[PDB]
């Protein structure tokens, strides 16, 4: 019941400014320390800072002190990093998280983290295309099928398979930059090769910053 | 400033190994300092999970697999026996500075029996076409090690320098890799083509694996 | 209504064992480290250990290691220090704190100490004798009486003025030890000429240790 | 190892002065290592208070006249206008090390206005007297400053060596101290003399004032 849920997170212009928060439940605030920790894509964890909520105490990491703020309202049990002058070395997951029960020097409770991305691109939506065989290809008995979630633009982007009710067998892809600079990627699933044609592949795509959602059928191309 | 090193910085290891991870701090240290010394698992696409705090403390639901020993400057973290789901990255903290500082993190890999891709093309669909461009998407599916090479041919000619791939992260429970490589061609020159072929070499294949189209069938 | 209280320290014997006790009320031990610091008559403080009663974790100092016991029973939320093969210099005060919620390096509340003294010597309750008034001895525009409390052993002893009823003027004085080996102090009130001869004047003198209690009255002397 | 050195050991300051205490660590430290540095006022028979936590924040219900600073590895205790409440000993406290340790103390006392002591002295009680022992004591009663001289007399014959002084703590509201010193004969040396005389010398006395008593008159 103890749990960390941060939001605020999205696309900023450079030089810009952002505020995330970190809502608190199953637990209060004021009996903890709240700290914010990021991590660069594909880079390591990096402390951000840390508050003693009841008292105010504060302490930063040399890389964002004077452009970042750690603050909390113990009523809200909510806790907030104010972001200011954000560069692109800035873009990054933020996460929030706790001491918890007297037990300092031990992150127990993180949340699930929220992207911030600096950059001066545009939002921009996918538009999803089927991956299916050629009507002429043959199997073994197990097909692939998919969809092509092409031409985004900050991550991230989900996808599901049949509302949530196929899960075995999926891939979905990191995502690759595109010398467009827009991401693409793509996410697969193997099937029965005879339920194709009897039964419906549909991919649920969501790209929350642009709120563009799309359900796709995919099916083998009528020739 | 104060520092952990952290080494080795990856490798891989079979199911049932013992593994050991090394965090070493950068300075001395004036005796009686304490670095409170906490390790972390992080998955792809999760938040860091607490293993052990004060360098020997289990974390509570945390499986006994997992153990922490300090002695000076040096702490160790130690997986009696490899599971398939501790593929990972761990990470060390020091707390003998505030702020503190994480270690650099060790990728633990799960070693595994060869298993060969699995391989199937995609077409471009016809909606893309009309804005004019052609993805044409090669799978390599459930396939160990992650080192494969695709190569695409269309009309028998090379591609080269038109094409990028995407790999998955070791899946958690059969320890495999999967792999897209995508194919761009503009409209007009997919439309001047008709064979498209993806050929695959893995050390799970005795030769190459090809998977083709014709444009228009 | 948090409070510490410490009980059971007392006199032993050099290579004796005691056990002291510190009772928590108004919180619970379980969210808490607690500490013992100990006072050497005239010296400074002096930290001795301190438990997570949670983890059972425990850290000593140098001086006390193999020696001493920090433990906690969570149901009673009291914790313990065990002392064995004590020693003269382990004569002192001994407090018990803590730290409160989170708010680590900083000891908010202590009880008030137990006095524990290493000593071959015996308990011995202290004699009591009147320190009279006279009206033939007014100084700064009053009289002044106590009582003479002597020859005892070990410390503390406690004096009040009728049941606790009189307080200003009064001053107990630290006891001195005498060649002897036993301890002695004289408590001192100045009162008001008039009051002599007609109003009462008893100190309750309290000698724990001996189980020595004795109220004494004091008087003019008959003329 | 690392130790906290406090300075002054003991000052004495008026109502209404201001007072520093200074902590300073024994050696250098790496930087970013946090001293957390608390500070402690303990006062007569009662265990130490909070004054100062994490080197400046104010302990809640501590006078704001008590504030912390800091600036590498010393450490400052600011009492910006001494009262006479204020009379303690102070402690600084550092949290580099586990164990923690403490400064060695700074006693405060607090200058007021010279006081002359009230003398009174106390023959022996004839329930005393009764075990072998008399005591004879002179008490000096709420004065200032606390040196102060006590000479004991016998039929004109100077006691030395066969008496004990005890002063008070200084008093947390008018800043005075008060003494006895205790004089011991056997009973037998009691009887055998008449004039017993306690002389007190004080700043706050002209000349010094003799208390005494003829054993056996009232």
């Amino acid at each position: 019941e103890v749990q960390l849920v941060e939001s605020g997170g999205g696309l900023v212009q450079p030089g810009g400014s952002l505020r995330l928060s970190c809502a608190a439940s199953g637990f209060n605030i004021k009996d903890t320390w709240i700290h914010w920790v990021r991590q660069a894509p594909g880079k390591g964890l990096e402390w951000v800072a840390r508050i003693y909520p009841t008292n105010g105490y504060t302490r930063y990491a040399d890389s964002v002190k004077g452009r970042f703020t750690i603050s909390a309202d113990t009523s809200k049990n909510t806790a907030y990093l104010q972001m200011n002058s954000l560069r692109a070395e800035d873009t990054a997951v933020y996460y929030c998280s706790r001491w918890g029960g007297m037990m300092f020097y031990a992150m127990d409770y993180w949340g699930q983290g929220t992207l911030v991305t600096v950059s001066s691109a545009s939002t921009k939506g996918p538009s999803v295309f089927p991956l299916a065989p050629s009507s002429k290809s043959t199997s073994g008995g197990t097909a692939a099928l998919g969809c092509l979630v092409k031409d985004y633009f900050p991550e991230p982007v989900t996808v599901s398979w049949n509302s949530g009710a196929l899960t075995s067998g999926v891939h979905t892809f990191p995502a690759v930059l595109q010398s467009s600079g827009l991401y693409s990627l793509s996410s697969v699933v193997t099937v029965p090769s005879s339920s194709l044609g009897t039964q419906t592949y549909i991919c649920n795509v969501n790209h929350k910053p642009s709120n563009t959602k799309v359900d796709k059928k995919v099916e083998p191309k009528s020739c | 400033d104060i520092q952990m090193t952290q080494s080795p910085s990856s490798l891989s290891a079979s199911v049932g190994d013992r593994v050991t991870i090394t965090c070493r701090a950068s300075q001395d240290i004036p005796r009686r300092i304490s670095g409170y010394v906490a390790w972390y698992q992080q998955k792809p696409g999760k938040a860091p999970k607490l293993l052990i705090y004060w360098g020997s403390y289990l974390y509570s639901g945390v499986p006994s697999r997992f153990s922490g020993s300090g002695s000076g400057t040096d702490f160790t973290l130690t997986i009696s026996s490899l599971q398939p789901e501790d593929f990972a990255t761990y990470y060390c903290q020091q707390h003998y500075t505030t702020p503190p500082t994480f270690g650099q993190g060790t990728k633990v890999e799960i070693k595994r029996t060869v298993a060969a891709p699995s391989v199937f093309i995609f077409p471009p669909s016809d909606e893309q076409l009309k804005s004019g461009t052609a993805s044409v998407v090669c799978l390599l599916n459930n396939f160990y090690p992650r080192e494969a090479k695709v190569q695409w041919k269309v009309d028998n000619a090379l591609q080269s320098g038109n094409s990028q791939e995407s790999v998955t992260e070791q899946d958690s429970k059969d320890s495999t890799y999967s792999l897209s490589s995508t194919l761009t061609l503009s409209k007009a020159d997919y439309e001047k083509h008709k064979v498209y072929a993806c050929e695959v070499t893995h050390q799970g294949l005795s030769s190459p694996v090809t998977k083709s189209f014709n444009r228009g069938e």
